[PDB]
RNA sequence: GCCGGCUAAGAUCAAGUGUAGUAUCUGUUCUUAUCAGUUUAAUAUCUGAU
């Protein structure tokens, strides 16, 4: 599936911008039951007409929402914001917090 | 014929704002449910006091109505309007939810 | 005395709190009253489970030890959510938390 | 008929008022347009088959004990 | 109200006065006790035995 994107860069690795997709797996809903849900992390290759697909980072909820926080992926899966930064296999968890009400359905970044 | 006190209070995900004498209710699980709301505000503390908020401590002791400095601080022409609707003070009272106690306000 | 008044706010009942050096207390009035205060907290703090508002309406060992495990710190708020990923391969291995890869990079 | 369908009462049953609430919740979706056209997006299907489904729904919601 | 208490903290029976309505006043008792049922958010109350 796919239900956000985001192209930000990472102060980690260079000035290449990096662009990061949501995807869900299973996300049936009414009933609402999902499965899964996975980050790709892509390149932006051909200088904006292409996307390598970098890393596949998974996740026990469906994503809804990436921003970058200071040069960091804020990912609001469920109901679990995390701030993740540039991971060569698979998007590291570099904080987190585990107090939205329901469901992360957006961010900002003021 | 009801679930205990401690285990209507552990089967709940939010036992940090359980009653004793809300686990007697027809609907326990439903009541806690209710009562976990994100920013609601609860029944007040003249639930069970039978004193009515007032008997108890009949003797106020305390000015009726201080007059605010808002409007006090023919009548006036340009100073009426020009020190009620504009030097005004704004009331700093209580924001969503701070529900009328017995006293309220001598604690 | 005053029988009658005894029997109105609420006399002639007690309240076993054990967790409290297993003192008995007085009615409805006291019952709430023995979970706030010097006893009850002293022997909350003897039998090592912190003195929680959740804890509050609790009055039991094996229950108050149940809440104090259950209401722990829990999965929410974990230890600052280590993920490390040392570059000792450059382009794969992230599991290190915040020790392993500072031990993997200091020697 | 008419005197006070919708809301229960003193001693009103959970079941019995999530059932009003999800009954009257619909009508709320079969008639305004914005909550009607936003799940037909959702669930990818047209407005006839979404209120039809929502109609059928009506029957006994909620989990019924029929 | 005064420096936990001095029984002005509550419920309830009979009578008087009066209103469209709410009410107002006088005189009691208050189980000092236990168990079972009803009931009350819990008391209380009532229903029976001792």
């Amino acid at each position: 599936a796919a239900f956000s994107v985001a192209v930000c860069r990472f102060s980690n690795t260079g000035e290449d911008w990096y662009v990061l997709v949501g995807v869900a797996k299973d996300l049936i809903l009414n009933p609402r039951s999902v499965a899964g849900g996975f980050v790709y992390t892509y390149k932006l290759v051909n200088n904006g007409e292409k996307l390598e697909f970098l890393h596949k980072t998974p996740v026990e909820e469906v994503p809804a929402a990436i921003a970058p926080f200071q040069g960091r992926v804020l990912i609001g899966v469920g109901k679990l914001l995390r701030v993740y930064d540039l991971g060569k296999k698979k998007l590291l968890r570099k904080c987190e917090n585990k107090h939205i009400a329901n469901y992360i359905s957006g961010i900002q970044t003021i | 014929n009801r679930f205990t006190v401690a285990e209507l209070k552990q089967l709940v995900a939010r036992p940090d704002v359980v009653e004793m004498h809300d686990v007697t209710a027809q609907d326990p699980k439903l009541l806690v449910h209710l009562k976990a709301t994100r920013n609601s505000v609860p029944v007040p503390r003249h639930w069970c006091f039978k004193r009515k908020y007032l008997q108890g401590k009949r003797g106020i002791e305390k000015p009726p109505f201080e007059l605010p400095d808002f409007i006090k601080r023919d009548i006036d022409y340009q100073k009426l309007h020009d020190a009620f609707f504009k030097w005004q003070t704004k009331p700093k009272l209580t924001i969503h939810g701070d529900l009328y106690y017995e006293g309220k306000e001598f604690e | 005395i005053p029988y009658w008044l005894y029997k109105l706010h609420g006399l002639n009942i007690n309240y076993n709190c054990e967790i409290c050096g297993n003192y008995t207390y007085r009615g409805p009035k006291a019952f709430q009253r023995h979970f706030a205060e010097w006893r009850h907290a002293h022997g909350m703090r003897c039998l090592g489970i912190p003195n929680t508002a959740h804890f509050a309406n609790v009055t039991q060992i094996e229950d108050a030890v149940s809440l104090w495990a259950k209401l722990k710190l829990q999965k929410a708020s974990e230890r600052w959510q280590p993920d490390t990923e040392e570059e000792y391969e450059d382009s794969s291995g992230n599991v290190v938390n915040k020790k392993t890869y500072e031990d993997l990079k200091r020697q | 008929q008419s005197k006070y369908i919708g809301t229960g009462h003193a001693d009103t049953t959970k079941w019995e008022w999530l059932v009003n609430q999800h009954r009257d919740s619909y009508c709320s979706y079969m008639g305004h347009f914005d909550l009607l056209n936003y799940f037909a997006i959702a669930e990818n299907e047209s407005k006839a088959r979404v209120r039809f489904n929502l109609m059928e729904k009506m029957l006994q919601p909620c989990g019924p004990p029929a």
